[PDB]
């Protein structure tokens, strides 16, 4: 019973910093995993990235590798940090949770197992468009 | 003629690994085993271990147990034995023998040898 | 493209009927049976048997299943069978009989574990020609037989390619299914029962009081290693070292990898080689394991 | 990108573009423009909190068979833009959600 609220600048000069914290409200984190969305208008969902309590920061092969996750537990907040931005990259950023599960299909003692992802609670998301002007 | 050549080997430092060799010729190189012994200057002989041709399976003691490496190349009918992680009272000399004529069809004993080599180590030069 | 293996994809040249055309063919590879050229460092690879020997193919259309087999003797020898339930190996028996000839035979090859065979009675036997030297393998036999379920849960394919006039050629096409490595499963209480067994009767070879250890192979090749045998088509070999891992003094069954190999070299010779087509489907091997050789 | 028109009162199925090799796990979600995307479906068979119990999802049982979601009595509210997303073991991690599919009702 967890709900997300995300503030964002909206309006930012090309190449500077953006960010867009999701502040949470609800039950405290212990297990459950946070990501990140984005989605362009005439493009589908990009998942650019999940944070973990272990420091992982992986993400998509072609997105550069140029944006950076963060949680800090003193204020309980999470935030991203995306450098040299382009005009062209207008979009709306959902802040949501996920949760990992395993799947089983071989033995165990092999190795014979893979994980996978599932957002379950989301959030409202906002739309940030950035421009020279 | 049934003998068995070596080669010598010059002085190693601590900590080291060994290459030893054994030639065979004349009889047939994978129908006996082939065991390999060492002397001590000055005290009695003491067994290492043996190792069989044919399919490479090999048994050692347990003085040696988890330092000593036996192989062996039977398309040149030709041994080696490694040894690394040496000691100082390691200072002796290395044989290999063969029991290629008896007329008792035990392993043991064997009676031909062959040329022999001394190996010593040195802490410092 | 499994991300961070035992199979390779490998494509090359292959000729066709006619003398001129040259076709480009695919095929999987184990990756026991390849051993690399360059080394500097690139890939570029090769077959291993053909260094030093020739290979020659099996065409599937006779079987390895093992039959029975009497060996029977010709008109003026006989036989003579012993009955006796303590033959220690050598000497007299007081019971003989006089057969025609045998019972069936079962020409299976295996290697650190007989399989198969006779089952003892009322006891289990331990044989040997000199026990106070090492330098003869000890046999023992069981008087209850170990189950054993060998499987390989891929799904291969056949994939039959031209080579020349009127000849054939098999490959693993392609692995459709789930990567998975072939395993094999051991009861374990039974094992345990069994060793205890085994370990009681031979405590009377050496003193009434002694410590009894057990370690896996000393090592140094791929056949007299692991447990090798052949079943289904298609030749095993299975790590052993889950088993002789105990010390004696004074529902979760065991698993054993496997790994498979297709270019052998049984019946150690010199220019001959035997390559093996795949079976198709899955296999599936039950087996009473019954002996045991131990230096 | 792929369109769909199926009045009220008919039964559809949308399947996933990219196929599957081997063992499989798929995902559903659907998205409203403007609204939060929501999932339908997870592990195949399991049903969420919050849902008509309408959606029939597709076992995966004797590999061979396909991902398809249906659906069984169509409502005003179910006329959105739908995403699959698919796990398997011989691709590794995916990433993108590939193609979606819209589905538009007549009458
Ligand atoms: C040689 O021996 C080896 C040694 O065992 C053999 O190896 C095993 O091989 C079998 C098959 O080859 C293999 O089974 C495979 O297992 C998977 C996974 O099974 C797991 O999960 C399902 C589903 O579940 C979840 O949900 C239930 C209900 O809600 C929970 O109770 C459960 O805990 C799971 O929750 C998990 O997921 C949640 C997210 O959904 C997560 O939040 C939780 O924290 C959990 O992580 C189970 O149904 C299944 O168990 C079952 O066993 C029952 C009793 O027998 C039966 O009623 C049912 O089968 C029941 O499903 C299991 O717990 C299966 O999906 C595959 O179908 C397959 O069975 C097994 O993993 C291997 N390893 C071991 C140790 O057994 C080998 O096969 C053998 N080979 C030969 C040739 O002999
Ligand atoms: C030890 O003896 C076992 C006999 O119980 C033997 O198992 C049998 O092996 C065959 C070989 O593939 C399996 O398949 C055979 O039987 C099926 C029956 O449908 C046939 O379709 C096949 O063509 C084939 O003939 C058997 O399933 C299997 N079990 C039995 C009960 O027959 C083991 O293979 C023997 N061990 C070794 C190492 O060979
Ligand atoms: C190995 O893979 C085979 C190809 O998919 C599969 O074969 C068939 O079985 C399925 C399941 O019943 C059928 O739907 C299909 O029509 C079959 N096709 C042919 C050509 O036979 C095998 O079943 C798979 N192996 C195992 C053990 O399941
Ligand atoms: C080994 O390589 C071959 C050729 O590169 C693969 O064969 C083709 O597989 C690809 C899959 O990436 C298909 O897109 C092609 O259509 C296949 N045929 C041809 C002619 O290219 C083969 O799949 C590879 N092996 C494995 C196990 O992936
Ligand atoms: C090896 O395979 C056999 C055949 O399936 C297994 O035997 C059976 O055991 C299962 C469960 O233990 C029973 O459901 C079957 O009814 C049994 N069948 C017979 C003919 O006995 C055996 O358990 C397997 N071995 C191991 C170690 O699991
Ligand atoms: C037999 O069992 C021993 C038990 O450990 C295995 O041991 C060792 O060798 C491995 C690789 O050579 C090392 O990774 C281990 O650390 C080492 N362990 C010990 C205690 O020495 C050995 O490999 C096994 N032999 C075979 C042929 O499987
Ligand atoms: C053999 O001669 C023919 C004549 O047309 C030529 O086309 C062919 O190339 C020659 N052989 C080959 C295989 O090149
Ligand atoms: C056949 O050989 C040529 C050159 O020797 C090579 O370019 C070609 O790739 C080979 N065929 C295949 C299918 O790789
Ligand atoms: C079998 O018993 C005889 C009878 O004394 C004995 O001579 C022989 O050594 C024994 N052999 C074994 C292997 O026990
Ligand atoms: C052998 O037994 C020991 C006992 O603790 C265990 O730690 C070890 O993993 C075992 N070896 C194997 C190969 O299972
Ligand atoms: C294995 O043992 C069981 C139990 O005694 C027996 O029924 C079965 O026939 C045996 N297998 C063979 C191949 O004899």
């Amino acid at each position: 019973q967890v709900q997300l609220q995300e503030s964002g600048p909206g309006l930012v000069k090309p190449s500077e910093t953006l960010s867009v914290t999701c502040s949470v409200s609800g039950d405290s984190m212990n297990n459950y995993y946070w990501t990140w969305i984005r989605q362009s208008p005439g493009k589908g969902l990009e998942w650019i990235g999940y944070i973990s309590d272990r420091e992982s920061a992986t993400y998509n092969p072609s997105l550069n590798s140029r944006v950076v996750i963060s949680r800090d537990t003193s204020k309980n907040q999470l935030s991203l940090k995306l450098n040299s931005v382009t005009p062209a990259d207008t979009a709306v950023y959902y802040c949501a949770t996920a949760r990992r599960g395993q799947r089983i299909y071989g033995v165990v003692s092999f190795g014979e197992f893979f994980y996978y992802y599932s957002m379950d609670v989301w959030g409202k998301g906002t739309t940030v468009t950035v421009s020279s002007a | 003629q049934v003998q068995l050549v070596q080669s010598g080997a010059e002085v190693k430092k601590p900590g080291a690994s060994v290459k030893v060799s054994c030639k065979a010729s004349g009889y047939t190189f994978t129908g006996y085993y082939m065991h390999w012994v060492r002397q001590a200057p000055g005290q009695g002989l003491e067994w290492m271990g043996w190792i069989n041709p044919n399919s490479g399976g090999t048994n050692y003691a347990q003085k040696f147990q988890g330092r000593v490496t036996m192989t062996r190349d039977t398309s040149i009918s030709t041994a080696y034995m490694e040894l690394s992680r040496l000691r100082s009272d390691d200072t002796a000399v290395y044989y290999c023998a063969t029991q290629v004529k008896l007329d008792s069809s035990a392993g043991y004993p064997f009676d031909i040898w062959g040329q022999g080599t001394m190996v010593t180590v040195s802490s410092a030069s | 493209n499994i991300t961070d293996g035992e199979l390779k994809n490998c494509s090359f040249n292959m000729t066709t009927e006619l003398r001129d055309k040259r076709q480009k063919v695919h095929a999987l590879f184990y990756k026991l049976d390849i051993v690399p050229i360059n080394e500097n460092q690139n890939t570029s690879y090769r077959l291993i048997n053909c260094n030093t020997a020739a290979i020659t193919q099996a065409c599937p259309k006779v079987s390895f299943e093992p039959i029975p087999i009497h060996y029977c003797a010709p008109a003026g020898f006989a036989i003579l069978k012993c009955k006796d339930k303590k033959f220690n190996g050598t000497g007299p028996c007081p019971s003989v009989s006089t057969v025609q000839c045998t019972h069936g035979i079962k020409p299976v090859v295996s290697t650190q574990l007989l399989l198969n065979g006779s089952l003892a009675e009322e006891e289990v036997m331990i044989r040997s020609e000199d026990i106070r030297n090492n330098a003869k393998n000890i046999l023992v036999q069981f008087n209850t037989p170990v189950q054993i379920n060998c499987t390989r849960p891929n799904n291969n394919t056949r994939k039959s390619i031209r080579i020349g006039p009127g000849q054939w050629f098999y490959a693993t096409g392609d692995i459709i299914g789930d990567i998975r490595q072939a395993h094999c499963n051991v009861s374990k209480a039974t094992w345990n029962e069994t060793l205890g067994k085994v370990v009681k009767q031979l405590r009377k070879h050496f003193g009434n009081n002694t410590i009894i250890r057990f370690a896996n192979s000393s090592g140094g090749d791929l056949e007299v290693t692991t447990h090798s045998f052949n079943c289904g088509g298609e030749f095993f070999y299975c790590d052993t070292s889950g088993l002789f891992n105990s010390t004696w003094i004074s529902n979760d069954s065991i698993t054993l990898p496997c790994r498979i190999k297709q270019i052998i070299n049984m019946w150690q010779r010199i220019g001959q080689a035997m390559y093996a087509p795949p079976i198709q489907g899955v296999i599936r091997c039950v087996s009473n394991i019954t002996g045991l050789i131990l230096t | 990108v792929r369109p769909l028109s199926v009045a009220l009162g008919e039964t559809a199925r949308i399947s996933c573009g990219r196929q599957a090799l081997g063992s499989r796990a798929v995902q559903w979600y659907q998205h409203r423009p403007g609204q939060a995307p929501i999932l339908l479906i997870y592990n195949n068979q399991d049903r969420p909190s919050g849902i008509p119990e309408r959606f029939s999802g597709t076992p995966d049982i004797n590999f061979g068979t396909r991902a398809t979601l249906t659906i069984s009595g169509v409502e005003a509210g179910d006329e959105a833009d739908y995403y699959c997303h698919m796990w398997d073991s011989r691709s590794g991690f995916s990433w993108s959600f590939g193609g979606a599919t819209r589905l538009t009702v007549l009458g």
